[PDB]
């Protein structure tokens, strides 16, 4: 009885970041090996644990988070980091127990002419708790004036896309990124190696 | 007065959206992300000078 790691690294669509799918690994045996060991991940960073010794542990539940970033923002998925994803999107909490994968898919999540599938927040009013998701498409005020539902001077549609296309630059690529947060907190503990 | 740069700005990255230049969009959207938190505004003669070179 293996954990679902093919539904979560496999999957055949991501979710934008704004909006990150949280999945919950419970009930079954977490066979960390065959990720660490793939190089097909370009990042996997560890918090609060080494990759090798994920093996021998077990925990509460584990949670993958998924979502696809371009590459320049890959390092504020990160505890202690800011940025427009940091703070706007997904925000890491300083404490963070748990690991981060990322990976190349310019060849799958990107289209001749652009994928404009993805999207970002770029205005929100305030930063975001750790492991808060917002998904409100309310209009953001930027400016003294009311908005009252009508975008215009200093009134924005909160959400940009992300333009992937596959001829953009490195930083300016896709990367599918799942976040493994590890609850260590002490129970029955229903996920091990 | 501050107020007008954030339009412009953000303008700059809408138009090189329908221009089919994403990384410029990209790189434009990230000036209004810093603008947004800063008294600097040379963030807007930055993304005046991405889309002339776009043009
Ligand atoms: C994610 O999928 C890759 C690729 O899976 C293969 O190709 C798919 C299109 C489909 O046909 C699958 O049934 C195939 O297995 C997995 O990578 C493979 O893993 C196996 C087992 O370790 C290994 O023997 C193969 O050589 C690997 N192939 C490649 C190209 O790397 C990967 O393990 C999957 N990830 C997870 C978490 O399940």
């Amino acid at each position: 009885n293996l954990c679902p790691f093919g539904e979560v690294f496999n999957a055949t669509r991501f979710a934008s970041v704004y909006a990150w799918n949280r999945k919950r690994i419970s009930n079954c045996v977490a066979d960390y090996s065959v990720l660490y060991n793939s190089a097909s991940f370009s990042t996997f960073k560890c918090y609060g644990v080494s990759p090798t010794k994920l093996n021998d542990l077990c925990f509460t539940n584990v949670y993958a988070d998924s979502f696809v970033i371009r590459g320049d923002e890959v390092r504020q998925i990160a505890p202690g980091q800011t940025g427009k994803i940091a703070d706007y999107n997904y925000k890491l909490p300083d404490d963070f127990t748990g690991c981060v994968i990322a990976w190349n898919s310019n060849n799958l999540d990107s289209k001749v002419g652009g994928n404009y599938n993805y999207l970002y927040r770029l205005f929100r009013k305030s930063n975001l708790k750790p492991f808060e998701r917002d998904i409100s498409t309310e209009i953001y005020q930027a400016g003294s004036t009311p908005c009252n539902g009508v975008e215009g001077f200093n009134c924005y549609f909160p959400l940009q896309s992300y333009g992937f296309q596959p001829t953009n630059g490195v930083g300016y690529q896709p990367y599918r990124v799942v976040v493994l947060s590890f609850e260590l907190l002490h129970a029955p503990a229903t996920v091990c190696g | 007065d501050k107020e007008w740069i954030l339009q412009k700005i953000y303008e700059i990255m809408r138009l090189l959206d329908e221009l089919g230049h994403a990384e410029a969009s990209m790189r434009v959207s990230d000036l209004i992300y810093e603008f947004m938190k800063k008294g600097d505004e040379r963030l807007l003669e930055e993304a005046e000078r991405l889309l002339e070179e776009v043009e």
